[PDB]
């Protein structure tokens, strides 16, 4: 508890977070009416907090001293005044569009680690997921005011703060989520449901993921070296029963062939089976199955519960993870979890230097400050364009 | 070469039904009877009750059309020149505004049923009538250069839809149709239901929509404007309370939905 008190009093960037959530140096409804929730070591959890200013925000989080606090929607009236309101009178107006990716969703194909454990070998899943998502957010939706945040142990959170993104309704959020959710079923015993020819989003994502399929899936992770795992995850994605039976029989006679070897066996056995006039069609179908496998293995996997409602609460940036001790820092695609700071290490560094700018947390604070500066500039430009359009 | 050279209410309803459908845009005038008020409201209410019943039974558009179309000739005629039918349709809609503006649940049910009836009747139109009706509502197409630059992405987006929705199984036919097809550009938030199904192409925050689609925008505008008009209708219900002879009828009409 004392370490958390020291963290909020010495290290947490309240000013930058206030500028991000308020969208203004001076106070506004975007902070006054924003819900915050606090989680405590006693097991208690308190909703519907909101803060009048950066000083009030900092003072209340310091005074409460939670393990973590979570960010919710902007409301029509202050959530801290809910005792003056009926439950139907307090209503949401905006929240940042948030996406959540977890490493545990890739355990169908990850091998080097499993569960909430992580390493730089498997974080390439998250890096590619971030890359595909960023391409979608910029090229498809036109967003610019977004930032990625490490969950502290096993995932990454993207906080989109563009004004049009903040204003999305629950129905609109669910449909945006559906647009970016491609692998809508996680079970491995079927080929993907995607229609052909590909929508341009799918085609571009596939072309972005193709150069990394060999190195990550077939060589680094190599999940299909186990024959039973290949029979349970690789073969059901193929289009033909005779091909599946031939591969199963061949691998049971010739066990423990690597994922790369099995990937080549698919082509070789298909070429041996599908001779004659229909050979081009069978080759096309086989290629479709392999393309769908690339998407099935490397495309972003998302927690729908974080995105599908405006009122949802999620662990704020620069929080401390209770088990690992890591800071929930901002990140980019080149990140790995081994690069995250820890509370004990930051306390040690502050004891040695007595200056946050000389700790390992300052590069992440620099990233967040640059993001906030860009966000505020774009907000002011949007207000100027709206005023000129109104004039 | 050779060359040569109240009534207002009737003209109003002729104008309102020249398009064969209406957004129900304008205040009625003149008089009808109280028996007509009750019966016309009940007729439209019966059609909307069956629409909501079929939707609660999860029946498709084709099934609902098969169920509802025989009922127009008996309860609420459509594609008709008769002034009586046109007044019956218009007035019955306006009556059920006053019945169903009363609460959020009633407003939602009435908007849903009436918008689905709007969809049904729009499907009954010829393409010329649809075009004229859309043009009458004062409802941006992309340039040929922009279509050419985005042609690969747009064709990849619509090629499956051309095969399944317009039955164009031949790729040659799809290419010819695509060469003749127009596209609309608007913000992606306006067509988000098509976005979630990946039926439209997205670029820089704008959705690219082919002309053979987009009826959901028309019906959503109908639903939104009807919801706003119902909210307005709710705000001036205290003026309805000046004639007692109408309140039992409206209570009876709303009781079948509660």
């Amino acid at each position: 508890s004392s370490d958390m008190e020291y963290y909020y009093k010495s290290l947490y960037p309240f000013k930058h977070i206030f500028n991000w959530l308020n969208h203004s140096p001076k106070p506004s409804r975007d902070m006054i009416n924003r819900e915050f929730a606090m989680a405590f070591r006693s097991g208690a959890y308190k909703r519907y907090n909101s803060f009048n200013s950066v000083q009030d925000f900092k003072a209340q989080i310091e005074k409460a001293n939670p393990d973590r606090f979570e960010i919710g929607a902007i409301y029509n009236k202050p959530p801290r005044e809910r005792d003056t309101l009926l439950k139907s009178e307090l209503k949401a107006l905006e929240k940042e569009l948030v996406f959540d990716i977890d490493m545990d969703d890739y355990d169908a194909f990850r091998t080097c680690c499993s569960g909430a454990q992580v390493c730089s070998k498997c974080w390439k899943f998250i890096s590619l997921a971030m890359k595909i998502t960023n391409t979608a957010l910029r090229e498809d939706f036109g967003y610019k005011d977004f930032i990625w945040v490490f969950s502290g142990r096993r995932g990454a959170h993207c906080w989109v703060s563009d004004k049009r993104a903040r204003a999305l309704t629950d129905v609109q959020r669910r449909n945006v989520l559906d647009y970016v959710n491609v692998i809508r079923d996680r079970n491995t015993d079927k080929r993907l449901a995607l229609k052909r020819p590909y929508h341009p989003h799918l085609a571009r994502s596939l072309e972005q993921l193709k150069p990394f399929f060999v190195s990550i899936m077939l060589e680094e992770q190599n999940p299909w070296e186990d024959d039973q795992h290949a029979i349970q995850t690789l073969l059901p994605a193929l289009y033909d029963k005779q091909l599946i039976d031939s591969l199963k029989k061949y691998w049971l006679d010739n066990p423990r062939r690597s994922s790369k070897e099995k990937w080549n066996d698919i082509d070789q056995i298909a070429t041996s089976l599908f001779k004659g006039p229909k050979q081009d069609s069978h080759i096309i179908k086989l290629r479709e199955c392999k393309e769908d496998l690339v998407l099935m293995t490397l495309y972003p996997k998302l927690d729908v519960e974080v995105t599908k409602q405006t009122i949802h609460l999620l662990k704020a940036p620069f929080c401390i993870h209770p088990a690992t001790g890591n800071v929930c820092v901002p990140i980019d695609e080149s990140f790995a979890p081994e690069k995250a700071p820890k509370l004990i290490d930051l306390q040690t560094e502050m004891e040695k230097n007595n200056d946050v700018s000389l700790t390992a947390l300052q590069p992440f604070i620099n990233q967040f400050q640059a993001y906030v500066s860009s966000l505020l500039k774009n907000e002011l430009g949007s207000v100027k364009r709206e005023r000129e359009d109104d004039d | 070469m050779f060359r040569q050279s109240s009534e207002e209410e009737k003209k109003l309803y002729a104008r309102l039904y020249e398009s064969k459908l209406s957004f129900y845009d304008l205040p009625p005038q003149g008089e009808i009877t109280l028996e007509q008020f009750e019966i016309w409201a009940i007729d439209r209410l019966k059609i909307l009750l069956e629409i909501e019943s079929c939707l609660s039974r999860n029946k498709s558009i084709k099934e609902i059309e098969t169920i509802i179309k025989p009922q127009f000739q008996k309860l609420l005629p459509f594609n008709t020149e008769s002034l009586e039918d046109r007044k019956k349709d218009y007035y019955s809609h306006f009556i059920l505004r006053l019945c169903f503006c009363r609460s959020k649940e009633l407003r939602e049910k009435f908007v849903r049923a009436e918008t689905f009836l709007f969809k049904i009747r729009f499907n009954m139109l010829t393409s010329t009538d649809q075009t004229k009706f859309v043009q009458s509502l004062d409802l941006q197409f992309i340039s040929n250069e922009e279509k050419a630059e985005l042609s690969h992405q747009l064709y990849q987006t619509v090629s499956a839809s051309l095969q399944f929705q317009l039955n164009l199984n031949e790729e040659h036919q799809r290419k010819q149709y695509f060469q003749q097809e127009k596209f609309i550009k608007l913000p992606f938030e306006n067509v988000i239901e098509l976005v979630g199904n990946r039926l439209v192409f997205l670029k820089d925050g704008y959705a690219y929509l082919p002309q053979f689609q987009q009826l959901n925008l028309l019906s959503n505008e109908f639903a939104s404007k009807l919801n706003q008009e119902l909210i307005k209708t709710y705000q001036y219900l205290p003026r309805l309370n000046e004639d007692d002879r109408l309140l039992p009828i409206l209570n009876h009409l709303s009781s079948g939905y509660t």
